[PDB]
């Protein structure tokens, strides 16, 4: 009772049903650092400007 | 000081935009008015001092230097106008730009809060300056003497704005308002001994220190007649200035820092001294003429003591009008003879009677007669020296001795004795020279009857 798969099929993406529990960490990752601090409210003007040393602005 | 800047800065669209033969008439008009408004700058508090603004303040110590400065201006225009007679239009109102441009570096340089705002200024003053020698002086070695000029004040300078920048990241300003109030003491150690001489070695070559003067003589006998005045009345005095200024940060260090210096100042005054009785060039004589009263300067701001502040002042501003006086007086005998030989044209109080006067009282107060503002800032200097150490009445004693000798050897060597025969082209005097000599003594000698106002912060 073979009958022989068509052109293309043997090609196609299936899928299986599996009982086998999907695996959590498969690349055994350690945990990632923690970002930096983000940086945040609202922009306000440079107080007295730039500072920069007798500039007045 | 914006009310002195704009209309400094407008002198020179005045210049360019003035009819060809008016240049000499609207400058020296309009810088005379400036100058009359810088006596707005005497309202000075006993407590605090004049502060405008952010940028610039006016105390006790900038307020005569300011003054002299814009009152330097009109003389200058009126010392140089006859020997640039020659010159073509566009030259002479690049001259007189200079000299404009010297005076808005200088008012700003005597008024700035902020350190590096003072370096900066002090250093653009060096450009007109070299530029006035180089190019308008009469000599070959004028080249030399803007070269020994220049590179004398950079090697003290660039370290002066290395310790300037380190100072300002330590203590966080260099607003001299805040470090009157933040100063710390200066501790002993060899980063603070090297500290102690960038901020203050720029200074002593500008004075200058003995030892670190020979640049001076070189540049006066290069310099035309503006350069000199300008050089010996307020450049010399930036020093005095800044030095006066920069000790507020330096103690105690001071206390064993400035013995080398006080030993080369005390000793140079009467090294210096001696050389004028030798001098052959009347120029170099007053040249040297200067380095030994500057000389008492730096002692006196070294000793910090109020009675030597004071001193220091009136010292300042007295030798300022009174070296720049001679070198006025010392030219004019120049726009005759074409030479500065001081044994060349003897006599001369036979030929001009009243331009003896002029030297007569230019050299009394050379050597500091009673009751000149010359000999109050000196006596000042002498009374507080003593109380540093009673042996230094010996050098400051035989230095009054020496400084006598050789102001009236100038006066009875040029002015006494017979003509000089075949010099026969001594025309009378101008109204343009007795004028000039007359705007320089009289003021002088008025500031005897209020002396106060030039007797600087600690009177
Ligand atoms: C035009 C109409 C616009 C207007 O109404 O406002 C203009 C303005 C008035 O504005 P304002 O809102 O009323 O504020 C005025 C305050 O008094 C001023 O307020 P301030 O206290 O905030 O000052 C302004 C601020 C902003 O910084 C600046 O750039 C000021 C302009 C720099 C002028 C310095 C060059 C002179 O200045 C600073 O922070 C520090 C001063 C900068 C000094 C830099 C020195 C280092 C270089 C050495 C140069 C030596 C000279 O009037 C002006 O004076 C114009 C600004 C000056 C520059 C433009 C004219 C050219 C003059 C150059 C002369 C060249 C020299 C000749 C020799
Ligand atoms: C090259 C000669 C340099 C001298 C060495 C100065 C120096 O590097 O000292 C380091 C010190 C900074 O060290 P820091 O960690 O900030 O403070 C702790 C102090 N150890 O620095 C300091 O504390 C003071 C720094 C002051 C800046 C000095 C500027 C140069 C000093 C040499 C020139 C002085 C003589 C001037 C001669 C003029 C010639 C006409
Ligand atoms: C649009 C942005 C640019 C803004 C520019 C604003 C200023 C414009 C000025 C235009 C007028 C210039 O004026 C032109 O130059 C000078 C001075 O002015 C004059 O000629 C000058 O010669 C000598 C100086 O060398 C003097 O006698 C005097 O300064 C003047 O007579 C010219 O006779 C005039 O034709
Ligand atoms: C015309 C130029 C005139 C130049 C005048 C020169 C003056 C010379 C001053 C010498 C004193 C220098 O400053 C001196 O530095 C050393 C740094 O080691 C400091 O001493 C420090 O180092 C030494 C190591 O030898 C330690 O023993 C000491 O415990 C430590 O405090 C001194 O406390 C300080 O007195």
């Amino acid at each position: 009772g073979w009958v022989r798969p068509d052109l293309g099929d043997l090609s196609k993406v299936t899928k299986v049903k599996t009982d086998r529990p999907l695996p959590e960490n498969p690349y055994h990752s350690r945990a990632r650092p923690e970002p930096n601090p983000e940086v945040e409210g609202d922009l306000k003007p440079a107080r007295h400007g730039s500072r920069l040393f007798f500039w007045t602005m | 000081m914006l009310k002195y800047i704009i209309p400094t800065i407008m002198l020179m669209p005045l210049t360019w935009l003035s009819k060809n033969n008016m240049i000499w008439v609207n400058s020296t008009a309009h810088s005379l008015l400036i100058s009359f408004t810088s006596l707005l700058l005497m309202n000075q508090f006993g407590d605090n001092s004049l502060n405008f603004s952010l940028l610039f303040f006016s105390d006790s110590l900038s307020t005569p230097l300011l003054i002299l400065t814009m009152w330097l201006l009109p003389l200058m225009l009126m010392a140089s106008q006859h020997h640039l007679s020659k010159e073509n239009l566009t030259r002479k109102k690049l001259f007189i730009t200079m000299l404009i441009s010297l005076q808005l570096f200088l008012i700003m340089t005597f008024t700035a809060m902020e350190l590096i705002l003072f370096y900066i200024l002090f250093e653009a003053t060096l450009v007109p300056t070299l530029i006035i020698i180089t190019r308008w002086g009469n000599q070959t070695e004028r080249l030399n003497a803007g070269l020994y000029f220049l590179f004398y004040t950079l090697a003290g300078s660039l370290p002066l704005l290395v310790a300037l920048i380190y100072i300002q990241n330590t203590v966080g300003s260099l607003n001299f308002l805040m470090l009157q109030y933040w100063v710390q003491p200066v501790h002993n150690s060899w980063s603070n001994v090297f500290m102690w001489l960038a901020c203050m070695m720029a200074f002593m070559v500008k004075m200058p220190l003995y030892g670190l003067h020979l640049w001076l003589p070189k540049a006066h006998v290069e310099a035309p007649i503006a350069g000199s005045m300008v050089l010996a009345a307020v450049l010399l005095k930036l020093g005095g200035y800044g030095m006066l200024r920069i000790t507020l940060i330096l103690n105690p260090m001071t206390d064993f820092m400035a013995y080398p210096f006080i030993m080369l100042s005390l000793w140079g005054m009467i090294m210096t001294s001696s050389i004028c009785l030798r001098q052959t060039d009347l120029k170099s004589l007053i040249a040297y003429s200067s380095v030994s009263h500057m000389a008492l300067v730096i002692v006196a701001i070294l000793i910090q003591t109020p009675w030597s502040y004071m001193g220091a002042t009136a010292l300042m501003i007295a030798h300022g009008l009174t070296s720049s006086m001679l070198f006025c007086l010392a030219n004019s005998n120049y726009e005759r003879i074409h030479s500065r030989t001081m044994i060349l044209a003897r006599g001369l109080q036979t030929l001009l009677p009243l331009m003896a006067t002029w030297w007569l009282l230019a050299s009394l107060t050379n050597l500091a007669l009673p009751p000149t503002i010359n000999l109050i800032g000196e006596l000042f200097v002498v009374m507080s020296t003593f109380s540093w150490s009673n042996i230094t009445i010996i050098l400051m004693g035989v230095n009054m001795v020496i400084t006598a000798l050789y102001s009236l050897y100038m006066l009875i060597m040029t002015q006494r004795g017979k003509y000089t025969y075949h010099i026969n082209n001594i025309s009378p005097s101008f109204t343009r020279e007795n004028a000039l000599m007359s705007l320089h003594i009289l003021p002088l000698l008025l500031l005897t009857l209020n002396p106060k106002i030039i007797l600087g912060p600690l009177y």
